[PDB]
């Protein structure tokens, strides 16, 4: 398990979790309060 | 060191040393370098001391307002009530506020840089009274009540000052989504607590679940 | 006109960077501490040190010309279309369509290349046949350099 | 002893070198009159892949 | 002509992989190596790997023509709607007259059948209009890699490392420019991808919107 | 108003563009049945389109002769004519986020280089440390001026030069 | 030396047998490290203790509904009770989230640092509010002296876990045989007792 967690700490995997967060956050930020252009 | 903001196991690194209102609360570690920790300490005081004397004008007066003794306006619209008065003092107030504070504050700014640095003949004849005991706690400004040896009445100054800094942030936020004054907001939480809150009525969260 | 000016600035700044580098790093680089001994124009210093192909200052000028042509292209594409809409009377063509790239491909390039391409048709030939022939002649010479 | 001590860090002053104004450990020093006796080892590689090079007395100076 | 040439590039690489007159010992250098050196007037792209890297562009060019032949021939002479009086082909049977000229392949195939892709904005085929442009970007982007060399780039990174070093934010893994062999591979990849994806957009949008 | 631009509420082409974009959906809506899912999808798009146009008008935007909204960049004209949210305020929002990425990556680089084998820490990250710094960077401007006024931000001629 | 989930299988090295409810069951090699193992035993118990506390609430109501009392199904109970309540939704949530953040956070820092909450800061309580073990506190949460004996405390830990694993399996049952039958759990029981051979999962019209 120590080696599995180490594999998960590689660059390709940590980047995959980052991408799901940033993309998931932005798509969710467009789904709610739809299509923003001016900021109030 | 006074008790810890977390009761359990949040070891602070540089706050074990002596300081006022030390509860070990610095997650972001903005007080590591001692030179600027010395600067942020004075900032907590000027914000603390100023915020408290400000909160009274909102608090001591609006209590008398809700009871009906006086007909003063609320703080969210006190500014637009002054200048339409016939005998008024239109906005040369922003600049005079800066010309007057600029004289005092730079005298305070040059004290933190050079403590006790007020020359002999610089002011007319009161050069001696302007010298201070410590940074943030001068001598000749208070007339009584500063000769005790256990000087930490200061802890009262901070716990009261930090508290008021929460007040104005709550006054400003309450007065931006509730639309009413601070005391009027209090009379409602007492009359109907569960209905008037930040969740359901005060739109601080998008809660629309009608079922 | 705002986006076109900003695009130009990018071309002018990058073109200078390609040239300025070839000048200041002409005397020496960490990869080649003594360029000055070789000259302005040489092949490379070999496959060693990971590879040294296109280091000389001649190779910086070589790469800037591509950008130069790219920069003047934008500058010139912006002059022609903004003036055609003025001469044709329909200024609204540029203002609404120049904000997105497909307008440049649809309304400027593809549209105005109709009378030209029909210079020599299978039915007949107009006076613009010499230009359509040259039109392709350029398209070909450009590819032979590749 | 002729030169710097074993295991001592030193800063380089060859303008040609990949390690210029950079620090490295002294691996060894020869005291037989060689022109470039001081052997130095760095962690970072050069462009070729070599992490050592023999420098001179005048070309090296104390750290930082 | 495009097949006999594509064989010349690959077959030459095979037979001259092990040894040649210019370089009697290639086998010791290996399968993929960029060059022996600037000597002999120049030895860059002499390996068998670099023959494959060249055969790809020809192979791609040869295959593209075998596709234009299928589209214009079948649109003009074969496909179409049958009416009471014969068949009405899509392009009116213009393969016989226009194809003999190169300008015909520019006018009647490109400048004509590109109307469905260009005018796709605002419809279900809008994705093909985007890919039509995106494919041109990746195609050109490859030219930076094929035309230039790893020397200019490795020096540029040094001036960038200075700024990253000046702020004490630099990678322990040293940055190094792409290898000569990789640079060539990166070119043909982005080159073929942009060259092939254009047709994939120029065909499906043309044909789905029939005629 | 300013620069010879009309507000989007008063413009005719702005409303012309609304009537056009809705007409496309109404024609597309005629094909399908009322209670079907394609009908619900298009009605939602109709609802969003009607909301996009009224919100841009309500926000005091400026539409030109073409009928599309234009943005203003000078903070003086933006603040004078109440157009600050367009560009002037988006600039501060981004800089706080951009600085956060820099202050975080700079700290992970410095701290891993204080230990043995920093090369391995780049390809195989210390995720507990990276998350710690990522949640400590909310007040990145304070630390920068703290580090600038102190002098531990910049290095001093201990860097490689080329000549 | 003890029973196992599959007789004859070699138990893992890290599962020595001291923990409560240890049968050598960890094929994914989770809780192989000490720190994660220290976290999971506390996660298992809260997932257990909440199951017992919740499932009993479902049986009590579903039995009272079958007897005649006015109790709704455990499903669609939060929807019909909020329609006619003086407490709006949102004021009820953040009364729960805010009140649990106190407890759930104090429990965390006893995990990261045992004996830390017994400093006496919280209302001058020191002997209580310090953990006896990881997930097993005492003093205040054990008013009856039912844990001051290691002989009777070690087997009680085995019963807390065995009646717990069983409990949070039952909650998965309620989810499943509700989606199939859309009836209460007790009603599904009396049907099986009425005609056991005919009414099973095979004849519900689902799962086939
Ligand atoms: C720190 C002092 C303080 C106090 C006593 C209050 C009190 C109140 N606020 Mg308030 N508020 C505050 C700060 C404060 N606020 C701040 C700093 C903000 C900005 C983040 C807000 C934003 C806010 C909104 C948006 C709304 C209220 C509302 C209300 C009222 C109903 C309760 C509620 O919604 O939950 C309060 C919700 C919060 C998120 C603040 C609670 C967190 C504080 C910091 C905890 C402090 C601990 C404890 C209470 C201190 C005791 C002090 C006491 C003995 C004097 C009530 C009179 C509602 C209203 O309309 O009034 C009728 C409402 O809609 N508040
Ligand atoms: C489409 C063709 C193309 C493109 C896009 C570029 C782009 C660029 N060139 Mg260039 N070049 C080209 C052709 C091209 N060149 C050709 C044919 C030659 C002659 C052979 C040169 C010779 C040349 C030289 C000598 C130099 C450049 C430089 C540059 C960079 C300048 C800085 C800049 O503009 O910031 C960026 C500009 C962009 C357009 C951004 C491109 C990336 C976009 C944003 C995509 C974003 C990624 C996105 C998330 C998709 C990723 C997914 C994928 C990874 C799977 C730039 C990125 C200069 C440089 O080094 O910069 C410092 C430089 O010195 N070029
Ligand atoms: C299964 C196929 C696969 C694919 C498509 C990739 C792709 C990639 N790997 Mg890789 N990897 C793989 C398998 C794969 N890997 C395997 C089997 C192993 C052995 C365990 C590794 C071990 C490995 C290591 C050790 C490293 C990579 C790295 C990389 C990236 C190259 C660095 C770069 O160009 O961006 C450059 C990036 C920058 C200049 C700034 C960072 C910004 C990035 C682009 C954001 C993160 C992108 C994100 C990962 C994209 C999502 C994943 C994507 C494939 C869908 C690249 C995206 C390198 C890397 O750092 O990954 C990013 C790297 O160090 N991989
Ligand atoms: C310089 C490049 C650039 C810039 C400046 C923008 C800027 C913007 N885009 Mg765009 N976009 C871009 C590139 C860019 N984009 C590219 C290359 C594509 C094609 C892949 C798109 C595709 C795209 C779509 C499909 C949409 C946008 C949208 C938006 C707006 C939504 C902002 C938001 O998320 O709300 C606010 C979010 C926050 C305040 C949170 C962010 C700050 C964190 C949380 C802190 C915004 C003003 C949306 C829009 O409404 O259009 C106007 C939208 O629908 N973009
Ligand atoms: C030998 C294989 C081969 C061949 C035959 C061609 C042929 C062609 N390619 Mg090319 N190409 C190839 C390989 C090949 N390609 C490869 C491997 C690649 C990279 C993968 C490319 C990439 C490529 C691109 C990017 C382009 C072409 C284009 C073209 C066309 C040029 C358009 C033209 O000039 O019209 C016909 C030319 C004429 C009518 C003029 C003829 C000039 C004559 C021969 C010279 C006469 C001079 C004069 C008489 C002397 C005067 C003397 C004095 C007394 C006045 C042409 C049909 C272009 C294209 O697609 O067309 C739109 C284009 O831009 N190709
Ligand atoms: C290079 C950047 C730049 C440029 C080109 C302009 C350009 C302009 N500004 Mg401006 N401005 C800028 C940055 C810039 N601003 C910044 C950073 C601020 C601080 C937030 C301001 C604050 C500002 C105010 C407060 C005003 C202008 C005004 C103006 C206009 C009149 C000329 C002028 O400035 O007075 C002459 C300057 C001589 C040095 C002109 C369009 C004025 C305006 O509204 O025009 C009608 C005005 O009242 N500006
Ligand atoms: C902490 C990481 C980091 C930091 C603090 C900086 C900081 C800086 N860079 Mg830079 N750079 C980085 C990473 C970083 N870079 C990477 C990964 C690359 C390879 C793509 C580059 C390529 C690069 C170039 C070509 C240039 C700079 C330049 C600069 C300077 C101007 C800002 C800029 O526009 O850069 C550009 C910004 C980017 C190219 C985006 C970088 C990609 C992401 C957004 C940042 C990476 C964050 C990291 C992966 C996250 C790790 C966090 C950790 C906790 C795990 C500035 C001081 C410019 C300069 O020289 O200054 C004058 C310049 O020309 N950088
Ligand atoms: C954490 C466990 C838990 C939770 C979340 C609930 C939640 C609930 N119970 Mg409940 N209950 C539980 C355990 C639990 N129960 C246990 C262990 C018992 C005893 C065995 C009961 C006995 C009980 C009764 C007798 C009633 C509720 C009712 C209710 C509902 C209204 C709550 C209220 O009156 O205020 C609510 C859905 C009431 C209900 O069904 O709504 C009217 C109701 O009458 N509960
Ligand atoms: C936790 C224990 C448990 C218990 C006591 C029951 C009991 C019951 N279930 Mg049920 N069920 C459970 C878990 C359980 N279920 C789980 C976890 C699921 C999801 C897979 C289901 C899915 C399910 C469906 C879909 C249906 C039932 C039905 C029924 C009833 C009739 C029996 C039948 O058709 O066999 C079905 C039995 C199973 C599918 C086996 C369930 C799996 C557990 C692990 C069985 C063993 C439990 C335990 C270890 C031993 C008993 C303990 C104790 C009584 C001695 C009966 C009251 C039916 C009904 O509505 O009755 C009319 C029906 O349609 N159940
Ligand atoms: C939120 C909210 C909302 C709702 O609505 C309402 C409520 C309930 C109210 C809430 C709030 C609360 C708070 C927070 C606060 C308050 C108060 C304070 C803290 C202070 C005052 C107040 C404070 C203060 C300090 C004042 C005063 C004091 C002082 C000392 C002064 C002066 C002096 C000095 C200097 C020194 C000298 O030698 C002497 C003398 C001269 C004597
Ligand atoms: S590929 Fe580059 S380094 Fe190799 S011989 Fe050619 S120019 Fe020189």
């Amino acid at each position: 398990m120590k080696d599995f967690t180490t594999y998960l700490s590689t660059a390709p995997v940590v980047g995959l979790g980052w991408a799901i967060f940033t993309s998931g956050l932005l798509i969710e930020i467009n789904r709610f309060f739809p299509d923003p252009l001016v900021f109030s | 060191d006074r008790p810890l903001w977390y009761p359990g196991a949040t070891p602070p690194a540089h706050l074990d040393g002596s300081m006022l209102g030390d509860y070990g609360f610095d997650p972001l570690r903005l007080g590591t370098n001692p030179d600027r920790m010395k600067w942020f300490r004075e900032a907590e005081l000027t914000n603390g001391r100023w915020a408290m004397a400000a909160v009274v004008g909102i608090l001591f007066t609006d209590v008398f307002t809700s009871i009906g003794l006086v007909g003063l306006p609320k703080w969210w619209e006190a500014g637009a009530q002054t200048y339409p008065i016939d005998n008024q003092t239109l906005r040369t107030l922003a600049i005079i506020e800066f010309l007057l504070f600029g004289w005092v504050e730079t005298k305070r700014l040059y004290d933190l840089r050079n403590p006790g640095s007020q020359g002999d003949g610089s002011f007319l004849g009161i050069t001696d009274g302007l010298k201070g005991t410590e940074n943030g706690y001068p001598g000749g400004i208070f007339d009584p009540l500063g000769y005790s040896k256990t000087s930490p009445e200061k802890l009262d100054e901070l716990q009261n000052g930090r508290l008021a800094m929460l007040a104005f942030l709550g006054f400003a936020s309450t007065a931006a989504v509730n639309g009413q004054g601070p005391i009027e907001s209090l009379q409602t939480h007492l009359a109907d607590p569960f209905h008037v809150t930040f969740a359901t009525n005060g739109v601080s969260i998008p809660h629309f679940t009608e079922f | 006109d705002f986006l076109v000016h900003h695009a130009i600035a990018l071309g002018l700044h990058t073109t200078t960077l390609i040239l300025v580098k070839g000048a200041l790093d002409a005397r020496g680089s960490k990869l080649m501490p003594d360029k000055k001994d070789f000259g302005y124009s040489f092949p490379c210093d070999g496959p060693g040190r990971g590879g040294t192909c296109d280091i000389s200052a001649y190779d910086a000028f070589y790469l800037a010309v591509f950008w130069m042509l790219n920069t003047i292209g934008w500058v010139t594409f912006y002059w022609h279309w903004k003036h055609l809409t003025l001469w044709q009377g329909n200024v609204s063509q540029f203002d609404e369509s120049s904000t997105y790239l497909m307008g440049w491909l649809r309304d400027y390039l593809w549209l105005n290349s109709s009378q030209l391409i029909n210079g020599y048709n299978p039915f007949g030939m107009n006076s613009l046949s010499v230009w359509a022939w040259t039109f392709l002649f350029g398209h070909l010479v450009y590819a032979t350099g590749f | 002893e002729i030169g710097p001590k074993r295991g001592s860090l030193v800063k380089v002053l060859r303008p040609e070198s990949y390690w210029y104004n950079q620090v490295g450990k002294v691996v060894s020093v020869d005291q037989s009159g060689i022109r470039y006796p001081v052997v130095v080892r760095f962690e970072n590689q050069n462009y070729a892949g070599v992490s050592t090079n023999n420098y001179a007395l005048d070309e090296i100076e104390e750290v930082k | 002509f495009t097949i006999h040439v594509t064989v010349l590039i690959l077959l030459k690489g095979v037979l001259f992989a092990r040894s040649s007159r210019l370089i009697p010992d290639k086998a010791n250098l290996g399968f993929r190596f960029p060059c022996d050196g600037p000597g002999r007037g120049g030895t860059c792209q002499v390996s068998a790997w670099d023959h494959v890297f060249l055969g790809l562009f020809w192979m791609y060019n040869s295959l593209s023509i075998v596709i234009f032949h299928f589209s214009w021939k079948m649109q003009s002479d074969v496909w179409g709607t049958v009416t009471d009086s014969g068949v009405s082909h899509i392009t009116g049977g213009n393969f016989a007259q226009s194809a003999n000229t190169i300008n015909g392949w520019l006018r009647d195939f490109l400048w004509a059948q590109s109307s469905q892709v260009i005018q796709s904005y605002g419809s279900a085929l809008s994705a093909y209009g985007l890919m039509f442009l995106g494919a041109h970007f990746v195609w050109a982007f490859s030219l930076m890699f094929l035309f230039s060399g790893r020397g200019y780039w490795q020096e540029l990174i040094e001036s960038i490392v200075w700024a990253h070093n000046k702020l004490r934010v630099a990678p322990s893994i040293q940055p190094r420019a792409l290898s000569i062999t990789q640079g060539r591979a990166v070119g043909v990849a982005h080159y073929l991808l942009g060259g092939i994806a254009t047709t994939w957009s120029f065909f499906l949008a043309r044909i789905i919107a029939v005629g | 108003d300013i620069a010879g631009l009309t507000p989007c509420s008063e413009s005719k082409a702005y409303n012309k563009l609304e009537r056009k974009e809705l007409k496309v959906l109404d024609k597309r809506l005629k094909q399908y049945e009322p209670g079907s899912a394609p009908y619900l999808a298009l009605q939602a798009t109709k609802e969003r389109t009607e909301n996009r146009f009224k919100t841009y008008a309500k926000q005091g935007l400026l539409c030109g002769n073409d009928g599309l909204p234009h943005l203003i960049s000078d903070p003086g004209l933006a603040l004078r004519f109440n157009h600050a949210g367009e560009v002037f305020i988006p600039t501060f929002g981004f800089l706080y986020v951009a600085g956060y990425i820099g202050h975080v990556g700079r700290q992970y680089i410095i701290l891993s280089k204080e230990d043995a084998k920093p090369t391995d820490k780049e390809i195989i990250l210390d995720v507990p440390l990276a998350l710690k710094l990522a949640f400590q960077g909310w007040a990145w401007p304070l630390a920068s001026i703290q580090e600038l006024r102190n002098g531990s931000l910049l290095e001093k001629d201990e860097n490689i030069t080329v000549s | 030396d003890r029973p196992l989930w599959s007789p004859g299988s070699e138990p893992p090295a890290w599962l020595d047998g001291s923990l409560a409810g240890d049968y050598g069951f960890d094929p994914l090699h989770l809780s192989e490290e000490p720190e994660m193992r220290k976290w999971m035993v506390q996660a298992e118990l809260v997932h257990c203790r909440w199951a017992m506390l919740g499932v009993a609430g479902i049986l009590f109501t579903s039995i009272g509904a079958k007897a005649g009392g006015n109790f709704p199904d455990w499903y669609d109970a939060g929807k019909e009770l909020q329609k006619n309540s003086d407490i709006p939704l949102g004021s009820l949530i953040f009364t729960e989230l805010l009140l649990f953040g106190w407890v759930e956070t104090k429990r965390l820092y006893d995990l990261r640092n045992p004996g830390s909450q017994g400093d006496g800061s919280f209302l001058g309580i020191t002997d209580g509010l310090k953990g006896k073990e990881n997930g097993y506190p005492g003093g205040l949460f054990d008013p009856m002296g039912m844990s001051k004996n290691e002989a009777s405390f070690k087997e009680a830990k085995q019963k807390e876990v065995k009646n717990g694993r069983l409990a949070m399996l039952a909650f998965v049952g309620f989810i499943a045989q509700h989606h199939a039958t859309h009836k209460s759990p007790i009603d599904n029981l009396l049907d099986h007792v009425a005609d056991p051979f005919h009414v099973t999962f095979a004849t519900n019209g689902v799962s086939i």
